[PDB]
């Protein structure tokens, strides 16, 4: 139950979420598939 | 077979191809685009130079020999002298860029070595004095020169590249968009990046995006003969250029 | 249940999951039984606890000031008297708490405030006072106090509260930022100018918070330190990077030593264990 | 100096004179020339600005006098105008003095910054304002006065204001 | 949600929102697209923090 | 009562109100506008500068007194090293304006007078020296400041109004879009010109296409007092500007 | 939830409402409109 009604004063609430690393590891324009060579 | 090695970039009226690449980058996963609707807070028709600007400019070559301790170029900074685009600069109150960035180092295969191409937002650098000093303007506004670290200086930031040129450590900083030019594999690295930053549209002359960093990890060497020489050329486009607010030219 | 891995037996094919190139700038998502014969298996594990909201959203002590309780000098600017202090809002005087932003370039988030006081007397007191404390937000503009007891602290439009020694206050603070976030780093200058700050110093114009001990002398002095602390709420980040490895020198500046302390243990040789 | 009275709110124009400026100031909500304005006075009660800004002039002058008027707004990071040469380059508007006696100029929200403070703050400077003599001052023959007029400030419907604050109005 | 601007192009009409009269005491609600060319885009912002309310109170 | 005296022209960030004006004119009753693809022979995307050029910029005034003989200023001349549009003039291979071309001239009611404002497509010019004798480059691209009729020379062109500049004679050069100025009833004058060529777009800088022609009539006079002197402003924007074709920096 | 009977003691409840500028702004018998002569 919130008490406040500025929203800056609600608790720390929040889901967990999927990781996405995709953003940081696999940056790349041609998708790049396991078991196959990173230089064609 | 389209192999994954050659690749043609074809971007206003300039061509690059290669043969021997590396699959190009797109920092953060996301391609270079226009400020939506829901973004933008500057109420002006924003303008759209297109073609005229985005496409290839060629920075002045530099060799990499053995005892360099590589280069940096600030964007937009390094082409605020080229073309109608380093003029647009001057003129717009505001705007925003994502950029194509092409590092070419050719050898043969009797050479050795690495380079390490970086590129890093927001990369404040610091002061050779340290304590309490700042960089001067002018030692972060070079343009096409960039700032070389093979360079003395006592007013210029710090140029040991194992600290790049902030105290964190050049380990780490495989964390940002980057690819590496293996001589013995590859002679080009391309990466491709967005506008990045807090704002919708920012000043183009008194704040840098992007840093681009070139550091030799392994020094240039050969399987016989005297020390190598290998020039080094960077070309940089802009992307998606939008510009905002029209001003008499800026004087710097 | 996520599983951590699953059972595989041993290969012998073209394909090469083991073989890549770090050329290309990515890390492939490889995995155990890319490379052994591997077991089936669960994870029993979320993750939750490695979520940026828990990393950053723990209380740190972000400044303390000292003010004290003492008859006024007339020879002297109260503030220099320590009958109140002003703290420049910044998150960067404690690296406990800077180390963490610096890892990301934008930092968004909303901010809880908790404030302690405690009392000292290093004198030939008689008892001891519990003192009330003010603290009251100075904003851009806004006037800066200039005696102990000036009609600035009349808070008539600065948030404020007032506390006692051995009590705390708390209190949250919306996101106050210009832009959509807030920036570790600023690679650029205020202006375009040949001289001018360079760095995140630029930016930084949260404003001041300022303390003061309510009450009227008591005889002897009476000190009183401010700590304050700061939890960051409903935080997003963008642009990760690599933690800094180098001592800090000042606030803003990502100035180092002249002659820096390589920061990795050497050893004798490459293959000594 | 030595404007004591109304005449700080009273803008002199001359005859005979063709491209000098008119007037030109530092555009703050803080301490500039909009300091004791609403938008000042408001201003001065919040941190942080935002949107858009209306100027408006009105001509006091003789029914049979004449000009034209540039009145321009330089955004930040330039310097001056000094020369109509630059103001000219800016946003701006040409006013002509005829039965409709006010012009009125919206400045545009130009920064690249979601919002600006209203104390000054070399970062988010929000440039200049001018006026220069398109032509000159036309006068009736052989007649020879000073004529005035008297300008004005409002917000645009997209203002905002954040974060409130006490004023330094206020003395004891 | 409230706009803050309109995308609006060059004109050449007879029309003149940029002409009026302060002589008569009212402030027309001119905006940025009645003088310069303009791009759509949204406020972001309800005034909830000017209210009287939060001024007084 | 939208009066037709009255008129406002927003064209980009700046902005044109006048009181007391006649109609506009629309030369040969066609609006500007864009190269379509049947007319189109450049294979090359094209730029469009957009609202960062298509501005109205104003050119240094000039004083009207008894005497003077009046003044021409050629286009795309006149813009030349104004805004982004006199940058962009030179580093595109060819381009195709239309223009707005705005003259002003204020005066009370005691006043007398009348301006004639003409704007002619390839005024060819004839020689001061007559014979054989070709005007030069340098006379015939001035830049802001326009070719003042009243000013002696013996290498530019012929300077006397009756003839032009031309041979034909000043009264029948009402042939040509053009607009009075009586300052006992208007003290401007606009007339919008269409790109007019015999080829889809050409050099912005080896050619001009328009004449600007601002020729005295009736010497301004007054009822009563000494000779009056009455400021002539002209004020110029690009319609819709399009360019193509990227090059280095045109010297001239 | 209000735990006093005594209106007083209620908190700063309230919500936002429309503006009305024209009170200020526009409060002429005869309507101006923009683009229109204000002097007719
Ligand atoms: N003040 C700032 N402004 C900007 C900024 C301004 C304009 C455009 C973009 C960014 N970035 C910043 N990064 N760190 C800042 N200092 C800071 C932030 C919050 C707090 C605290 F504690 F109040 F939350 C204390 C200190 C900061």
């Amino acid at each position: 139950i919130n008490y406040y009604k500025d929203a800056a004063s609600s608790s720390s609430a929040g889901q967990s979420f999927s990781m996405d690393p995709s953003k940081f590891t696999e940056p790349v324009k041609d998708i790049m598939l396991k078991g196959a060579p990173a230089l064609n | 077979g389209y192999s994954d090695r050659v690749e043609q970039i074809t971007l206003g009226n300039s061509t690059i191809t290669t043969q021997e690449a590396a699959n190009s980058i797109v920092a953060y996963g996301e391609w270079p685009s226009f400020l939506s609707d829901v973004d933008a807070s500057d109420v002006n028709k924003t303008t759209k130079p297109d073609t005229s600007a985005c496409r290839f400019y060629t920075l002045d070559s530099k060799m990499w020999t053995q005892g360099s301790k590589g280069w940096c170029w600030k964007l937009p900074d390094a082409l605020k002298d080229m073309g109608i685009f380093g003029q647009n600069m001057f003129f717009h109150s505001q705007g925003r860029t994502g950029y194509t960035i092409h590092v070419q180092c050719n050898a043969t295969k009797f050479h050795s070595g690495c380079l390490l191409v970086v590129v890093i937002p927001e990369h404040q650098l610091a002061s050779a004095e340290g304590g309490n000093v700042s960089v001067l303007y002018d030692k972060t506004h070079p343009g096409e020169k960039g700032i070389d670290l093979s360079e003395a200086d006592s007013t210029g930031p710090m140029k040991d590249p194992l600290y790049m040129m902030d105290g964190t450590l050049i380990g780490n900083s495989l964390i940002f968009p980057h690819q590496f030019i293996n001589l013995r594999t590859n002679n080009t690295a391309t990466i491709v990046v967005p506008y990045i930053n807090s704002v919708p549209m920012d000043s183009m002359t008194r704040h840098n995006n992007l840093s681009l960093m070139v550091i030799p990890i392994v020094d240039i060497t050969a399987t016989s003969g005297t020390t190598p020489s290998i020039p080094v050329t960077i070309t940089i486009a802009p992307m998606f250029l939008e510009l905002s607010g029209i001003r008499s030219k800026a004087v710097i | 249940q996520t599983l951590a891995s699953i059972k595989s037996d041993s290969k012998h094919t073209q394909k090469v999951p083991s073989l890549t190139a770090n050329e290309t700038g990515a890390t492939l998502p490889t995995t155990p039984s890319d490379s052994v014969e591997t077991r089936t298996t669960l994870m029993h594990y979320t993750g939750s606890e490695t979520t940026l909201e828990n990393f950053l959203g723990r209380a740190a002590c972000v400044h303390v000031v000292e003010i004290v309780n003492k008859r006024p000098t007339d020879t002297e600017e109260h503030r220099m008297q320590l009958l109140f202090n002003n703290w420049k809002i910044n998150l960067s005087s404690l690296v406990q708490l800077r180390r963490k932003l610096e890892m990301f370039t934008y930092v968004r988030f909303d901010s809880e405030y908790t404030i302690i006081a405690t009392s000292s007397q290093p004198n030939e007191a008689k008892f001891s006072s519990n003192l009330t404390i003010q603290a009251m937000f100075i904003p851009p503009g806004a006037p800066n106090p200039k005696k102990w007891d000036d009609y600035t602290w009349q808070s008539a439009t600065n948030p404020s509260v007032f506390f006692n020694v051995g009590k705390s206050a708390r209190f949250s603070v919306p996101y106050l930022g210009i832009a959509s976030a807030y920036n570790c780093f600023y690679d650029g200058y205020s202006h375009d100018n040949s001289t001018t700050p360079y760095g995140i110093n630029v930016l930084n114009h949260m404003g001041s918070m300022a303390f003061r001990v309510v009450n009227e002398h008591d005889n002897h002095t009476t000190h009183v330190k401010v700590r304050v602390y700061h939890r960051a709420k409903h935080i997003r980040a963008w642009v990760p990077r690599a933690p800094r490895a180098l001592e800090y020198l000042h606030i803003g500046r990502t100035n180092y030593k002249q002659s820096p302390q390589n920061p990795i243990k050497t050893r004798k040789t490459i293959s000594t264990y | 100096t030595n404007t004591t009275g109304l005449g700080m709110y009273r803008i002199p124009l001359v005859q005979n004179m063709q491209g000098e400026q008119v007037f030109g100031f530092r555009l703050y909500l803080g301490d500039g020339v909009l300091k004791t304005t609403l938008l000042g006075e408001l201003c001065q009660y919040f941190t942080h600005w935002a949107g858009s800004l209306r100027l408006s002039f009105m001509y006091t002058g003789p029914a049979l006098s004449s000009a034209k008027l540039l009145i321009a707004y330089t955004p930040p990071g330039a310097q001056g105008p000094t020369k109509r040469k630059e103001a000219m380059l800016g946003t701006h508007v040409v006013w002509d003095i005829g039965l409709q006696s006010t012009v009125v100029l919206n400045i545009p929200w130009t920064s690249g910054v979601q919002y600006r403070y209203t104390d000054p703050d070399t970062y988010t400077s929000a440039g200049f304002v001018s006026c220069w003599y398109q032509t000159s001052l036309v006068l009736p023959p052989q007649t020879q006065q000073t004529v005035y007029m008297l300008g004005f400030i409002s917000a645009c419907p997209d203002f905002k204001l954040r974060l409130m604050k006490d004023t330094q109005s206020i003395h004891q």
